[PDB]
RNA sequence: AUAGGUUUGGUCCUAGCCUUUCUAUUAGCUCUUAGUAAGAUUACACAUGCAAGCAUCCCCGUUCCAGUGAGUUCACCCUCUAAAUCACCACGAUCAAAAGGGACAAGCAUCAAGCACGCAGCAAUGCAGCUCAAAACGCUUAGCCUAGCCACACCCCCACGGGAAACAGCAGUGAUUAACCUUUAGCAAUAAACGAAAGUUUAACUAAGCUAUACUAACCCCAGGGUUGGUCAAUUUCGUGCCAGCCACCGCGGUCACACGAUUAACCCAAGUCAAUAGAAGCCGGCGUAAAGAGUGUUUUAGAUCACAAUAAAGCUAAAACUCACCUGAGUUGUAAAAAACUCCAGUUGACACAAAAUAGACUACGAAAGUGGCUUUAACAUAUCUGAACACACAAUAGCUAAGACCCAAACUGGGAUUAGAUACCCCACUAUGCUUAGCCCUAAACCUCAACAGUUAAAUCAACAAAACUGCUCGCCAGAACACUACGAGCCACAGCUUAAAACUCAAA
RNA sequence: ACAUUUAACUAAAACCCCUACGCAUUUAUAUAGAGGAGACAAGUCGUAGUAAGUGUACUGGAAAGUGCACUUGGAC
């Protein structure tokens, strides 16, 4: 571009940055209203324990239960944080582990 | 690289280098050149080389250019009295145009000398507060003066916490 | 039934810049439109 | 950026994503002492107690300080000039409103027109003007340009009036949020108010309380968090066996797993660690083939320095068809071979187009492009700087659509003949729209030399590759990962499932 | 819509208007129904002639084809 093109466009506009599914929060909380697992997409191939949650915001998402084993139930409140699980599309929020009603992985 | 011919002429350090700062009364320049014949040649190096450096040291002064309305090249200068100087140009390279301009128009280097020293005496150097404006913040700085609590923890007997 | 969809639609174009038009009128403190103006229907063949 | 990882069987190029760095908040786990700084998520609702008095009565102050960030070009400069302080006989300085002039955030042009937004006159009134693609008008976002400034003070912009009964003063509470400080003391210092003054008052402030949020310093005992496949510093043993699980990207896990879990050891940082989130750091690069020169030309406001085969008209026709007529024959057409069809058929001869224009042309011309190749004639092929538009002004092959006309031949469709074992869509026959003329539309092409227009150079290392040797100056147009998408919506169009302009969400690590 | 009174050997008193908002207007949310994009799904799932194109227009013996023009990013 010439100059006096460059002059009219002016500086470059960055597009405003996506938000994303915590709406630009560390965390949010939610309830959980059902549980289930999903099946990663193929290299690979696992049963993810997963879960349904209505966010504090009112919006219902998918998330991950990291570690082995979890006692999660209907009705209950956790905290998920970003992050996307790699093999599970669409699955873009994570369980916090150790707050409110989602314990820490018990040892071994 | 950078766009265009001559690209020195689009960095601040060039356009600094100008030498000339109009005095008060000039209020309008406009500059009469052509765009062909070898006489007006320095002129049209004026416009190319010597304009934005004019315009940058005297932003508030009105110049105007004007291509092909007279056979020859030439300046005008209006002043804030209605006076109004005119300089010609023709036959005469872009050095001379600015000295020219200079010596009838600018401010000799006695005033600007005077213009920075009364600069100078604004930022007070005993003067305590921030850094955009002084030196120094506080007296805790100066070598000798009891220092800020927050480095050296200031003795016992002089904090209030065991005075009371 | 694209045809209904685009002649609803086009309809309410119509009814947009009909109400457009009033608006202008409206704050211009004329209580009615121009003596003998009729809007005409300029999305319509 | 001193960069690095990642597309492929491989190389090169282009291009996105991610890593390494520095801050802030929150979360997990873990936390010893001292000094300092800083400290609700919410313009949601607030229990309680305090936050404005002073003073011989008048006045003065409570319009300040303190708080918040809802709204948002009221803050800055100049002119003029109130109120205020001091001169206080004013001369005038300082400070600073109202008014006049100028300046002043971000995103969206799919917000492109606003609709009275100007001028002249003492007025009556006259003129028809004013803003705007150099962004008017409009929608959305946000306190700002921080010795601080602006705006607000429960809401109705405002507060006569109405809703209704107000902590966005300090401490404190409820709700809400990922977000969570004491319902301390004193006016001893400074500041403010008042007083002639000694002085009085002040949740300003000062001195304390709480909190790893941060900085500084320390510690006799006291170390935790994360990580160890590569990027990237650092794994022994087992357990599990595509399960359980793990990863920022690439990826690991199917009986020898340095990649999962435990354990050992090691690495980084350390009273912290680092999981999430949010910032910090972006186009002087490109457009034949990767995204990008959008079919052609002109000009505006501006910027730059380079100052014979065109097209419209009229006429005309040499071959070959069709049709008509005589003479002759019984067959003609059709193909790999046939059947249908025709026999008002066929051969010679003569007459005879609103159709198409052998040879020349092995030429390479004319025209802006599209296009233009039978003959004659009449008009006729812009501009003595260059550039200059999806939209302005004029054109645009073929196909397609309105009205009328011509019809030899060709021919989408439509019928018929012939064909395997679901025939030939394809061959044969007949015949439409259409190909032609006249007056209007439509506005698309592999509209391509897949090379934007002008001016210049051949010296350089010629030069990613291929294409078509490599470049320079200047201008306009256009492009910033893939797909969604030659799409949706908006807008415009004689177009009506048509054309031009042209997105977003979800998704991926590539393309 | 609406109006100059008292007073005046020092000087003063007195002063107060009524009308709006709607079947108007802007944007947004919710609801019946309809339609697109992506997801080449995961397997103890299955398997031994007519050159290319770009525009258009048509197709009722359509596993693709045809008509007209143009291109070589084909062959000779
Ligand atoms: S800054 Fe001066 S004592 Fe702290
Ligand atoms: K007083
Ligand atoms: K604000
Ligand atoms: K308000
Ligand atoms: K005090
Ligand atoms: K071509
Ligand atoms: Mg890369
Ligand atoms: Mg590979
Ligand atoms: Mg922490
Ligand atoms: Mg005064
Ligand atoms: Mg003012
Ligand atoms: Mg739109
Ligand atoms: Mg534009
Ligand atoms: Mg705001
Ligand atoms: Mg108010
Ligand atoms: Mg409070
Ligand atoms: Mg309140
Ligand atoms: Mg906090
Ligand atoms: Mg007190
Ligand atoms: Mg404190
Ligand atoms: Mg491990
Ligand atoms: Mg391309
Ligand atoms: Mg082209
Ligand atoms: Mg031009
Ligand atoms: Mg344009
Ligand atoms: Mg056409
Ligand atoms: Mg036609
Ligand atoms: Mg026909
Ligand atoms: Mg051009
Ligand atoms: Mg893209
Ligand atoms: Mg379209
Ligand atoms: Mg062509």
């Amino acid at each position: 571009a010439t100059l006096n093109q460059m002059h009219r466009l002016g500086p470059p506009k960055r597009p405003p940055r996506k938000l994303g599914p915590t709406e630009g929060r560390p965390q949010l909380k939610g309830v959980v209203l059902c549980t289930f697992t999903r099946k990663p997409k193929k290299p690979n191939s696992a049963n993810r324990k997963c879960c349904r949650v209505r966010l504090s915001t009112g919006r219902e998402a998918v998330c991950f239960i990291p570690g082995e084993g979890h006692t999660l139930q209907e009705h209950q409140i956790v905290l998920v944080e970003g992050g996307r699980t790699q093999d599970l599309p669409g699955v873009k929020l994570t369980v916090v582990r150790g707050k409110y009603d989602c314990g820490h992985v018990q040892k071994k | 690289p950078m766009k265009g011919r001559f690209p020195i002429r689009r960095t601040l350090q060039y356009l600094s280098q100008g030498n000339v700062v109009f005095k008060d009364s000039v209020k309008v320049m406009t500059v009469n050149y052509n765009t062909h014949g070898e006489l007006g040649e320095g002129a049209r190096k004026f416009v190319f080389f010597n304009i934005p450096q004019i315009q940058y040291k005297n932003p508030w002064v009105q110049i105007m250019m004007f291509k092909n309305m007279t056979p020859s090249p030439f300046l005008r200068f209006y002043l804030d009295s209605g006076e109004q100087v005119l300089v010609d140009v023709e036959t005469k390279s872009n050095k001379e145009i600015m000295e020219h301009i200079r010596k009838i128009l600018g401010k000799n280097e006695e005033t600007l000398r005077e213009e920075e020293e009364e600069k100078k005496q604004l930022s007070h150097p005993a003067n305590f507060g921030p850094r955009k404006y002084c030196l120094r913040e506080c007296i805790c700085e100066v070598e000798g003066q009891v220092p800020c609590p927050s480095l050296v923890p200031l003795p016992k007997e002089m904090r209030g916490k065991y005075k009371a | 039934l694209r045809r209904k969809v685009q002649e609803g639609r086009l309809r309410r174009k119509q009814i947009k810049f009909e109400k457009d038009l009033r608006r202008i009128w409206l704050k211009a403190g004329l209580k009615e439109a121009p003596e003998g103006w009729q809007t005409p229907k300029i999305y319509l063949r």
